[PDB]
This record gives structure tokens, C-alpha cells and sequence, in this order.
């Protein structure tokens, strides 16, 4: 829900006023979206050991974790290893017993993308679709109805 | 959610719409126009590549079997096939590097026995190499393999 | 040391110059294939 | 003559290669929806499926997701080429396939739409080209730094010189619907502050309530509304509160509506606010020049904006490092040829035999459409390697 | 660089154990030297500057970039970073008859950022023109506006 | 426990950066044993209490 | 090495200083080490000559 300026100081500044005391370090850098996310890239030398660089920053982060807004905290918060860039890119449709746009994200992050994250080192996987959910449009006009709020 | 003074209940469906959809809306994918789902794998800065992608189908192969009707998996974008053609194409080349050998040398020496000597000579060495990359850390690359050829 | 020198890279192209080396181990195992082997082959069998 | 054909021949870091692969990216202007970029990625699939079907085995467009970075604004589609056999000509591969897509795309569409080759390596190491990035140092904001960028990019634009390709990552700048919540008005009517952003947030942008299992798997419960009840401004008045008194308050009552220029994506660097610049060096310069010649430009800006390079290179190819090697290279080479020789001419006999074979070499790629890359800087030293051979049997045997 | 890790995910299993006061505040785990190197001291000479005017520039633009350069252990700032410092009068607090509770209130509240939703997202109706993002509560950013809270 | 060692609030923003914002009292009400009873908390019942 | 990239932040701080804000350096290690080199190789010259 989040506008940019909302996550630029609730939670990337938070997290940059926390982010030293760490071997090894180039330089980093930072986005803040309008969508509500946001995503930093602390960058080490050449032939760094990924395997630890990739806990002196999960674990300093989190020294600015409960100076962040709940709804951050319950959400998914993450410092895995990258490489921007795909490689394998697993198509998924139905042919036969048609079904949706929806039906089957929710099948492929149900069933096989658990699996897949955890298989020989994956460093991240971007679902293309959403994991279903208890989902409730409400009315406003129902809500005023009957005298009540969300 | 209520009762009404007059017995009446109000229930979270009488004032909202109550389907089981996805927890984001924002992207949706179409493979051919058709509607899909997929698995956008990212490497993990350092790991094997195409031994990583060789246990993507790994996860995959057991997944099969327990589709709904009509749910069948597709590839697009994959980097696997190209190294299949690098080594298939530089121990094809590998190959004509011997083969034009013998020619030089029967052209220059009728003597066939001759022939044959730079046609072990070569072989064992290119053999011997792969051992001291192993011993020294590096894998069969791209780049390793072309110094074979030079 | 036409080779070694050049692989003592530098930066993001680390690897590029590097495996060299793999071209060393091809000469040395050329000149050891060279220093046995080939005077034996030589003698052994020829005219 | 081996010196003119060399500083002559330009600079490559590794060669662009067909990959069975390629992909294009999508764009729209401020405020766009996802409805009007799905028509573009519309339109770009039936370039790759209707006028492209002998080389295209299949497409995989995304909506709403660039690799600039998300929001319906944007999209992407990903190829997946039919195999190198059924793919004969220079006309039917990546370089030739990407070009008339490019083309097509920028003359029968109406927002952002490109293509681009698959370099494999990673992103940077384009050569004869740049990241510059401008930092604010001082207490200033990024109202006064979107104006300080943009002095840069037309200084950058209206001496060039020998000239160059300069422009912003991604701050597109759009407007921003501000709603203000008056406190005095809210208290008298008897409404809690709390209860009126959760009204707000809860509605308009969802928000994560709980846990529930849906066929044995836990998943997530989302809140928000029916989409009709939150598209446009005048739709805020709808909602109403409950206050203290038991009785309905409307959100128009104590909130104010009016527009507002933000961001919709701010860029820090080095923990400290920043915009990417994205330029690329001339035709006919090459990058330690244009980076040298855009140095000029930031510290001719106002106070408080300085620069720090994100992110090309740290020390490249043929800058400091091939020569350094070249150098050494020859320190050495002179030596074995004295551990199994000793004068002071037998060396220097195998010393200029480096360029006897070393002239060929550039010829051959100075002519045919090749550059100075990594794959032709190793087949140059493999020479020297040759050279020394075939001549130290001239030296060796006739001595 | 790994004994600095099994101590700092360990901590952390006490830390929910801990008063809210202690989580919000600066938890660490870092390696140390007993002893200083480098001190830079840091001093005005023609435009004049305080004790504390000095010490927040030092904590706002040197020191968060010196605690993350090559490998620094800690760092101990000698003054205080800058902060919205309200001193409470209790005369003026009876007068209106009031609690330091009331006013720790009214900045939670009044001084803070919420996440409104955005215009025409996120799963909308088939045809909307505009998609743009809400801003709603802003943050307070000078001593002017607080003095304004009610 | 606010009024005389301070209590950690909330976040705001200064010229950019985000710092911290601290209440506590005016040091001259915070001295001596004697000021303890300066202090006047509010009761239910809508009346002060030292 | 670490201290010598303390003064490659600090080099890049110091043009966007307001009035008056001036660097200045007491107690440091640095210059003991450019001391000990200094002097050990002018002892191991002293020790050829001799
Ligand atoms: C920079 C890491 N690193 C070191 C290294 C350098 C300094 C201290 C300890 C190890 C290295 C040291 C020797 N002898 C031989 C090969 C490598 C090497 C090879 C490949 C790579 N990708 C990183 C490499
Ligand atoms: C022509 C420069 N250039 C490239 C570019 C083209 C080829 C190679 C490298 C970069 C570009 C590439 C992508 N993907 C997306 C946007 C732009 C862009 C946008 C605006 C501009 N004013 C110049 C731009």
C-alpha cells in the first residue's frame, strides 16, 4: 500500500542507518518504489565469500528490524544471494481442462515452488502470479448499511 | 460481524464479496497469448549453473505425475541447450584439429607410422590438462575449453 | 611467462586472462609428453 | 605500420553472441494502467508470432514487470528462438531479428518499447561506455537534485563534442493524489485517528490480516474492497467512520483532496539520496575520455551536489592492465633465454620476432568486421609463443 | 567473521525476552580492539558552531560512510547525532491538567507516516485511465511543527 | 520514567535523514528528591494526583 | 591499509563543508609505521655500507 516516500524513511533509511561494521565493502546502493518495495544491493569484491557476506548484512539489518512499521515485519523481509539475470524459466498453462490466470499460479506456488527454491542452490525465485488467498472485496455501501467499518 | 437489534444478523458475506483469489493482482503472464504461470529461477552467485538447472528437473520430473487435467509444463528461455552445443561444437572441432593432423604429416612423410606419433602425442595432453584444472579449482568453461583449441 | 604474467588479472575480468594456465598446463605436459613418451615412441617404433 | 593498424583498431571487452534467446522490454508513460501497456505487449507478440514465425518457436510476455523494476507501467516478453538449424541466414539471427524489431516498434506504437541482444556475461562491460551517478552531499532534497540532473544532462547535450547518448534511469516523475487528514475536525466529531488510517490503508491498498489453510497449505486472508469503490478521487467520500457517538462520519467531512508532484521511484547511494545516470561514450571517443569530460560538468553544478561513480568499472582491459602484462611479460621471455643461452643478442633475435607474426594478426582483424576483444587478445600471445618456437630452432640449432 | 555470527543468532533467541525499550534502541554485535587508531577530530573556526552543532554533522554525512569503510570494528561518536528534544514543563502540565502519557500520544499520531492505497491499482475495473500513487500523513520535519501538535 | 531518564518516541526526519525524537523534562524540574512531587498524574476520575 | 581508506571517505566529505568546519588530527598510528620503515631500512643501508 505504501506510496515512495513512505518506504524511502520507514524502512530504507532504517535499515542504512544499520548497515556497517561489515568485511569487505565497494559500495551500496537503494530503491524505493510507489508500489511499496524496496530493495538494496551492498556489493563486495571480487572473490568474496557469498556464503558469510550473506549474514554480516542479515544480521544487521535486523538490529533496525522492530525500529520498522509491523505491517514490514509480517510481510516477507529477505537477504539472499543474486545474479541479475534467469536462467531456467518454467512455463506453465492447461490445455484439456481449461483453467485461469490464477488457478494455476496458485498450483505452481502450491505444490512445486517450495521444492524448486530449495533445490540445488537457488539463490531467488520470482513467481509470475500469485499464491491464492482468502480474498474480501468490501463494500462500502453495505458497511454504511448496517453502521460499520473495516 | 453483528445482530441487529431486531434478531437480524450480518454476516461478512452480506456485506462483501468472497472469492479465492490471488494476494497480488499486479502482473499476469501470456505464453503465446495463452493464459500461464511460471518459474522464473535466478542463479545463486556462485553455484554450478547447468548442474543446478540439470536438478531444477530434478524437483520437476517427481512433480509431473500429480497434475490436474490438462496442466502440462513448457519451456521457453533456457540457457541449457547452449552449453550442450559449446562442447559439441569444440570437441567437434577438437576433432578436425586431429583428422587435417594425419593429412600434413602423410603429406609430408609418406611414412604412416609417423602419422600417429603427433596422434597420441596431442590426446594424452589435452587429457592431462583437464586433471591440473581440476586439481587448481576451475570448471570445464566456456573459456577453459576454447584453450584447448588454441 | 608469455601467459602466467598476463593471468595475474584484475577486477570483474578475473577469470578471462586467467584460464592461461590452463594453456601452461597444455605446454608442460607437451614438453613432459615430449621428454618421455615421444623419444620412446620414436625409438620403439618408426622405419 | 603494426602501430597505426593498433591504436586504430577499437576497443571490445568479449563479442555479443546468437543465444538461441533473446528478450524486449516495455514502457509507458506517467500514469498508465494495466490495461494500456497489455495492449502493447499485445502488438509486440504478433511481431515475434505473425511476421516472425520461421525464427520464433514461442513468446512469454509479463505484465507489469520491466527489468527497470515494477509497476503496471511496464512489461516483458521473453523469446525463445527455434534451434541454429532451422535458422540459416545472418537475416535470420539475434542482431538482424532485434533490428526490425526495434524498428517496428518505434513506428507503428505510442510509448516505450525497444529490444535488446542477450550479452551473456552480465550487465556491465558494455565499453566505450558509462554509469555516472549524482549524489547530494549537502541538506538539500530531491526536489532540488532533480533539478541539479537535469542542468547535467544538457550541458551534456548542447556541447557534445565529439558527441555522446545521455539520459536518467528512471525517474519518469508523476503526480501523487495527497489527502489531508485535518486533526481538530476529526477529534470534535468524536473519530479516532487510528480508526480512520486503517479505513484508509486497509481500503485502498489492502492490508494483511491473518492466517488460513486452504487444502492443508497455510496461505495468507487480504481486506480491501470491490474495485469500483476505489478508482477515482470522488470515490474517498464514500467510506464512512464510525465515531464515539454511534453515528456515520464521511471521509469528505475532515480530509481535503488535491494533487501533488512526488517520485515514483527514489534511488540513495551510499546511504545518501541519488538519481542513475545512464550514459555511453561517443562514436568516436571511448570512456576514459567521456568519463573525464562529464567530471567537468558535476563539479560545474550547484553546492551540495557532488558524484560517485556506480557501479564501470574498477580497472579494465586495455587501460592499466594489458600493458603492465605485456611489460612483465617481456621482463621475463628475455630471461630463459640467457638460462639456457648467455650473450646479449641471442634474446634480442627472438625480441623482434613479437612483431614479425603480431602484424598479421591485427591485419586480419583490423580487416574483416573483428575488434580488439579478449578472445583476439589471446591468440596474440599465443604468437610470441609460436614466434619464439619456430625462430629459437633457427637460433638454437644454428648456434 | 564466523564467531560473530553463532554469538549474534543466540542473543537472539533471548531478545523477546527483553523490555520494548531495549529492542527499539541499538542491540549489536560486532569485533572489537580494545584501543583506538585514527581519531579525527573535527572543530569550527570562522563561521562558529557548537557542541552539538558540530557533532550531528560529524553523524550525519562522515560517520555512517567511516563505519562501513575498509573494515572498521566501531565507531564511538563523541557528542550526539540530532534529535526533536522536547523538554516537558510539569506547572504547564497541571495548568491544562495533563500527563507526559497525552503527549507521547499526540506523537504517535500527528508525527507519522501511513500507508494509503493508490488510485486505479491494484486489480482494477477494465478501462481506467490513470493510476497514481496516495500520500496521506507525513512525518514532521521541523522544530515549528511540533510546536504545533495538539 | 519519561519525564526523568527520557523515553525513545518515535521517528522523524531532519533535513532528509531520519533521527530520533526524545522527551523528557526541563532540567531544573528534575534535580533534587524534592521535585518528585512537582509531578501530577491523572486519575479516572478526571482530577490530578501528585 | 583500513586507516588509509579512513582518509579516502574523509577526502571525499571534506569540499561540502559548511563556514569554518576544518579537519584536525590528533592521536594517530600512522605516522609510527612510516617511522619504522623509514628507519630499519635506513638501518639495513647502514649495515651494506658499513
Ligand atoms: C582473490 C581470491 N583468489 C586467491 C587469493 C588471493 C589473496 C589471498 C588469498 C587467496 C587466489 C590465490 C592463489 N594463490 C591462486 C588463485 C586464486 C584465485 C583464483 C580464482 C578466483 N576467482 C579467486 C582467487
Ligand atoms: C540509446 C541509449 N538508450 C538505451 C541503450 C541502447 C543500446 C545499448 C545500451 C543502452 C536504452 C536501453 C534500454 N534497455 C532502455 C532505455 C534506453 C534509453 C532511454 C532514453 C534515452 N534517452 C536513451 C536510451
Amino acid at each position: 500500500g505504501a506510496d515512495a516516500k513512505t518506504v524511502q524513511d520507514t524502512v530504507t533509511q532504517v535499515i542504512e542507518q544499520n548497515m556497517n561494521g561489515i568485511d569487505n565493502l565497494m559500495y551500496m546502493s537503494s530503491n524505493s518504489d510507489s508500489t511499496g518495495t524496496v530493495q538494496i544491493t551492498l556489493t563486495f569484491e571480487s572473490g568474496t565469500d557469498a556464503d558469510i557476506a550473506q549474514v554480516q548484512v542479515q544480521a544487521k539489518l535486523q538490529l533496525a528490524m522492530p525500529l520498522l512499521p509491523q505491517e514490514v515485519q509480517q510481510q516477507g523481509v529477505s537477504v539472499e544471494k543474486s545474479s541479475s539475470s534467469f536462467l531456467m524459466v518454467v512455463g506453465v498453462i492447461n490445455t484439456d481442462g481449461t483453467m485461469t490466470q490464477e488457478d494455476i499460479s496458485d498450483y505452481v506456488a502450491a505444490n512445486m515452488k517450495d521444492a524448486i527454491s530449495r533445490t540445488s542452490g537457488v539463490g531467488d525465485v520470482q513467481l509470475f502470479g500469485s499464491q491464492y488467498a482468502m480474498r474480501i472485496w468490501m463494500n462500502p455501501n453495505e458497511l454504511n448499511k448496517f453502521q460499520l467499518t473495516p | 460481524l453483528k445482530v441487529n437489534q431486531d434478531g437480524s444478523r450480518v454476516l461478512l458475506r452480506d456485506v462483501a464479496k468472497i472469492e479465492l483469489g490471488g494476494e497480488n493482482y499486479d502482473i499476469i503472464a501470456e505464453f503465446n497469448g495463452q493464459p500461464a504461470s511460471g518459474l522464473g529461477i535466478k542463479l545463486a552467485t556462485g553455484a554450478n549453473a547447468l548442474d543446478t538447472a540439470a536438478a531444477i528437473r530434478a524437483e520437476l520430473a517427481k512433480m509431473e505425475p500429480f497434475f490436474p487435467s490438462g496442466l502440462k509444463i513448457v519451456y521457453p528461455y533456457d540457457t541449457t541447450p547452449f552449453v550442450k552445443i559449446s562442447i559439441h561444437e569444440v570437441v567437434k572441432t577438437l576433432v578436425e584439429a586431429i583428422i587435417l593432423v594425419f593429412l600434413v604429416m602423410y603429406l609430408f612423410l609418406q611414412n604412416f607410422r609417423a602419422t600417429l606419433i603427433p596422434t597420441i602425442a596431442v590426446p594424452v595432453v589435452l587429457l592431462g590438462t583437464f586433471a591440473v584444472l581440476a586439481a587448481f579449482g576451475f570448471s570445464i568453461n566456456t573459456l577453459t575449453m576454447f584453450g584447448m583449441v588454441l | 611467462a608469455v601467459f602466467v604474467p598476463m593471468a595475474f588479472f584484475g577486477g570483474s575480468t578475473g577469470a578471462i586472462y586467467r584460464q592461461s594456465i590452463t594453456i601452461v598446463s597444455a605446454m608442460a605436459l607437451s614438453v613432459l609428453v615430449a621428454l618421455i613418451l615421444t623419444p620412446a615412441l620414436c625409438a620403439t617404433m618408426l622405419k | 605500420g603494426m602501430a597505426y593498424l593498433f591504436v586504430r583498431l577499437p576497443s571490445s571487452f568479449l563479442p555479443d553472441e546468437d543465444q538461441g534467446v533473446f528478450m524486449t522490454m516495455v514502457q509507458l508513460p506517467a500514469g498508465a494502467t494495466q490495461e494500456r501497456t497489455q495492449k502493447v505487449l499485445n502488438e509486440v507478440t504478433h511481431y515475434y508470432l505473425t511476421k516472425e514465425k520461421n525464427n520464433v518457436e514461442s513468446v512469454f510476455a509479463v505484465n507489469g514487470f520491466g527489468f527497470a523494476g515494477r509497476g503496471q507501467n511496464t512489461g516483458i516478453a521473453f523469446v525463445s528462438l527455434k534451434d541454429w538449424a532451422d535458422r540459416p541466414g545472418e537475416e535470420n539471427k539475434v542482431e538482424a531479428i532485434t533490428m526490425r524489431a526495434t524498428r517496428a516498434f518505434s513506428q507503428i506504437k505510442d510509448a516505450m518499447v525497444f529490444a535488446f541482444n542477450l550479452p551473456a556475461i552480465v550487465e556491465l562491460g558494455t565499453a566505450t561506455g558509462f554509469d555516472f551517478e549524482l549524489i547530494d552531499q549537502a541538506g538539500l532534497g530531491h526536489e532540488k537534485l532533480t533539478q541539479a540532473r537535469n542542468q547535467l544532462l544538457a550541458e551534456a547535450a548542447k556541447h557534445p563534442d565529439m558527441l555522446t547518448s545521455v539520459r536518467p534511469n528512471g525517474l519518469e516523475d508523476t503526480p501523487q493524489f495527497k489527502i489531508d487528514i485535518d486533526q481538530e475536525k476529526a477529534q470534535a466529531l468524536g473519530v479516532s485517528i487510528n480508526d480512520i488510517n486503517t479505513t484508509l490503508g486497509a481500503a485502498w491498498g489492502g492490508s494483511y490480516v491473518n492466517d488460513f489453510i486452504d487444502r492443508g497449505r497455510v496461505k495468507k486472508v487480504y481486506v480491501m474492497s470491490e474495485a469500483k469503490y476505489r478508482m477515482l478521487p470522488d470515490d474517498i467520500g464514500d467510506w464512512y467512520v464510525r465515531a464515539a457517538d454511534g453515528q456515520m462520519v464521511p471521509f469528505s467531512a475532515f480530509s481535503s483532496s488535491r494533487w501533488e508532484y512526488g517520485s515514483p521511484r527514489l534511488e540513495r547511494y551510499n546511504g545518501l539520496p541519488s538519481m542513475e545516470i545512464l550514459g555511453q561514450a561517443a562514436p568516436g571517443k571511448s570512456t576514459g575520455e567521456a568519463m573525464e569530460l562529464m567530471e567537468q560538468l558535476a563539479s560545474k553544478l550547484p553546492t551540495g551536489v557532488g558524484y560517485d561513480w556506480t557501479g564501470s568499472y574498477q580497472e579494465r582491459l586495455s587501460g592499466n592492465q594489458a600493458p603492465s602484462l605485456y611489460a612483465i611479460s617481456l621482463i621475463v621471455v628475455f630471461l630463459c633465454l640467457a638460462a639456457l643461452y648467455e650473450s646479449w643478442s641471442i634474446p634480442f633475435s627472438v625480441m623482434l620476432v613479437v612483431p614479425l607474426g603480431v602484424i598479421g594478426a591485427l591485419l586480419a582483424a583490423t580487416f574483416r568486421g573483428l575488434t580488439n576483444d579478449v578472445y583476439f587478445q589471446v591468440g596474440l600471445l599465443t604468437t610470441i609463443g609460436l614466434s619464439a618456437k619456430n625462430a629459437i630452432l633457427i637460433v638454437e640449432f644454428a648456434k | 567473521d564466523i564467531a560473530q555470527v553463532q554469538v549474534q543468532a543466540k542473543l537472539q533467541l533471548a531478545m523477546p525476552l527483553l523490555p520494548q525499550e531495549v529492542q527499539q534502541q541499538g542491540v549489536s554485535v560486532e569485533k572489537s580492539s580494545s584501543s583506538f587508531l585514527m581519531v579525527v577530530g573535527v572543530i569550527n573556526t570562522d563561521g562558529t558552531m557548537t557542541q552539538e552543532d558540530i557533532s550531528d554533522y560529524v553523524a550525519a554525512n562522515m560517520k555512517d560512510a567511516i563505519s562501513r569503510t575498509s573494515g572498521v570494528g566501531d565507531v564511538q561518536l563523541f557528542g550526539s547525532q540530532y534529535a526533536m528534544r522536547i523538554w516537558m514543563n510539569p506547572n504547564e502540565l497541571n495548568k491544562f491538567q495533563l500527563t507526559p502519557v497525552d503527549v507521547i500520544t499526540a506523537i504517535k499520531a500527528q508525527n507519522a507516516q501511513v500507508a494509503a492505497g493508490q488510485l486505479g491499482g491494484t486489480p482494477p475495473v477494465k478501462g481506467q485511465q490513470l493510476n497514481a500513487s496516495i500520500i496521506a500523513q507525513t512525518r514532521l520535519t521541523s522544530t515549528e511543527e511540533f510546536g504545533k501538535i495538539l
